[PDB]
């Protein structure tokens, strides 16, 4: 009944930048942090590590996730392709926040983002399920390598990833 | 030096502006479905024995953010209004991007031209008649294509150009 906390250990073209983890808010969403959690250690043959954050807006967000294609379509859930919206309780109330991506209703695989500011329009629409617990000065050393349309300048990848004890 | 147009492609998300604009630019079909922020490109081309230079403007069909859509209509010069023959949506939001731009412009005269695409597909839900009815009374061309065929992909930006022309 405590939140997982799981990790990521990001590197900027190979060489290591740091560690961020992460609550998930398996007591509000547990199906959602669940899914999360599972593709965080790998467990299902499939997940995060050695994926990219192909998307780095300055001002607004970091997109990673895409696990399958690796270019910013693709992911999958570990419940198939993709599952419902489980519920829009929690808030995008600042940074750190971390939701899923989708591409309209009822359509989260493993895209996710963490936020670097308030988004509030994306409340209702975005399934909320977790929150940068530390490193997040890691986020911050990565927006500078976004730019408006997202594209990175460097590559932003998840070296390793796990769930802390 | 050659003329430069600015175009800008505009259509509700997921009727394949991205993939005509990547079809004209580098003459291939992307089949996967990467939703677009802003993308913006550059080729030289040769229309009615003029080499012109078009500078395109993808822009995002993501309807949440209609209210950010001023400042590229000010900035473009012609307009493509994208809609698929087989999402009727997409095609009542044709009017909406017309009067927006209009709107914006503040203008009568913009160059725009209706663009039905997906043409490839079996499952049409837009009559050809439907979409040449609504061009004729905005007064400007409708152009069939399809981003996956590249049928009329050079038609319809070089009929834009045209018309820009026309407009100066
Ligand atoms: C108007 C220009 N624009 C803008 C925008 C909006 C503002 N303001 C809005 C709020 N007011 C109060 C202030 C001004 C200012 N500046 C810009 C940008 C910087 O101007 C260039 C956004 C955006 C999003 C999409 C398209 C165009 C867009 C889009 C296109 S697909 C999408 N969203 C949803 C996206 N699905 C996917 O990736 C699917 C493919 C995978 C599976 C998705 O799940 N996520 C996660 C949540 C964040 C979102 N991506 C994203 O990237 O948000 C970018 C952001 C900048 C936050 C919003
Ligand atoms: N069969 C067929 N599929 C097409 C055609 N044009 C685009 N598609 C497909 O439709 C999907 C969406 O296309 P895309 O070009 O990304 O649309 P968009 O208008 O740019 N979407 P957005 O507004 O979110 O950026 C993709 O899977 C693409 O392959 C076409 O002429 N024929
Ligand atoms: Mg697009």
């Amino acid at each position: 009944m405590v939140n997982p906390t799981v990790f990521f250990d990001i590197a900027v073209d190979g060489e290591p930048l740091g560690r961020v983890s992460f609550e998930l808010f398996a007591d509000k969403v547990p199906k959602t942090a669940e899914n999360f959690r599972a593709l965080s250690t790998g467990e299902k043959g499939f997940g995060y590590k050695g994926s990219c954050f192909h998307r780095i807006i300055p001002g607004f967000m970091c997109q990673g996730g895409d696990f399958t294609r690796h270019n910013g379509t693709g992911g999958k859930s570990i419940y198939g392709e993709k599952f419902e919206d489980e519920n829009f309780i929690l808030k995008h109330t600042g940074p750190g926040i971390l939701s899923m991506a989708n591409a309209g209703p009822n359509t989260n695989g493993s895209q996710f983002f963490i936020c670097t500011a308030k988004t509030e329009w994306l409340d209702g629409k975005h399934v909320v399920f977790g929150k940068v617990k530390e490193g997040m000065n890691i986020v911050e050393a990565m927006e500078r390598f976004g730019s408006r349309n997202g594209k990175t300048s460097k590559k932003i990848t998840i070296a390793d990833c796990g769930q802390l004890e | 030096s050659m003329t430069e147009y600015k175009l800008v492609v505009v259509g509700a998300g997921g009727v394949g502006k991205s993939a005509l604009t990547i079809q004209l630019i580098q003459n291939h079909f992307v089949d996967e479905y990467d939703p677009t922020i802003e993308d913006s490109y550059r080729k030289q081309v040769v229309i009615d024995g003029e080499t012109s230079l078009l500078d395109i403007l993808d822009t995002a069909g993501q309807e949440e953010y209609s209210a950010m859509r001023d400042q590229y209509m000010r900035t473009g010069e012609g307009f493509l209004l994208v809609f698929a023959i087989n999402n009727t949506k997409s095609f009542e939001d044709i009017h909406h991007y017309r009067e927006q731009i209009k709107r914006v412009k503040d203008s009568e005269d913009v160059p725009m031209v209706l663009v039905g695409n997906k043409s490839d597909l079996p499952s049409r839900t837009v009559d050809t008649k439907q979409a040449q009815d609504l061009a004729r009374s905005y007064g400007i061309p409708f152009i069939e294509t399809s981003a996956k065929t590249r049928q009329g992909v050079d038609d319809a930006f070089y009929t834009l150009v045209r018309e820009i022309r026309k407009h100066k």
